[PDB]
């Protein structure tokens, strides 16, 4: 089925009606999402099947049809844009200056924008439109609000 | 069976709604890929 670059919804019919469980990025013939969206299952595009190629539950990432392609990195300074794709709603750019997740293994960009869980996998962009990571894995804070890592894979 | 549907091009958009704060947070990442607040 459809192999054009861009952002895609990930849907299921296993619940009431058609339910958006998350979002992904198609780049260079590879579909990129978060592991918690698909749990590593195969996907349909039209009549075509997308098989998992690479994944890691700890990174919470998965690639379909080929290896992880997205290698751009937050500069640690500039604003970025969440291309939010919320359930039933149009793709919308939201621009923000990321905070920082401080961990024992290093600092990671973080985005403090509140969307339903079905938005998991929406791409985060730099100023040149490069995907610097995916939205949807992070933490609930004092306020009850959600703060997502900028989760990026490695390209070999 | 999960299926995908195209939702857009991946583009920077000038005069996108500029919102959100920039919190600095001490976090831990467990073997299950769940972040937690370290306090
Ligand atoms: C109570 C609550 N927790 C989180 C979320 C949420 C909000 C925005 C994006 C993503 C998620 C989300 O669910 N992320 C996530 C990662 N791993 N798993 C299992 C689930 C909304 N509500
Ligand atoms: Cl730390």
């Amino acid at each position: 089925g459809e192999t054009t670059d861009g952002v895609y919804r990930v849907m299921t019919r296993r619940l009431l009606g058609s339910t958006q469980v998350g979002v992904g990025v198609m780049q260079e013939g590879v579909f990129h999402t978060m592991w918690h969206v698909t749990k590593g299952a195969a996907l349909r595009s039209g009549e075509g099947r997308l098989d998992p190629y690479w994944g890691d539950v700890k990174q919470d990432l998965v690639s379909y049809c080929g290896p992880w392609k997205l290698d751009a990195a937050w500069d640690g300074l500039s604003e970025v844009q969440l291309l939010a794709v919320p359930p039933g709603e149009r793709a919308k750019n939201i621009q923000t200056l990321p905070g920082i997740f401080k961990t024992k293994d290093g600092d990671i960009g973080a985005v403090a924008l509140d969307y339903p869980a079905g938005t998991s996998g929406s791409p985060i962009l730099d100023k040149c439109g490069r995907v610097i990571g995916l939205y949807g894995n992070g933490v609930v804070i004092k306020n009850g609000s959600y703060v997502s890592a900028i989760t990026q894979g490695k390209r070999e | 069976d999960m299926y995908i549907e195209r939702a857009g091009d991946i583009t920077w958009e000038k005069d996108a709604e500029v919102t959100g704060n920039s919190p600095r947070l001490d976090v831990a990442l467990d073997e299950s890929g769940d972040f937690s607040l370290v306090e």
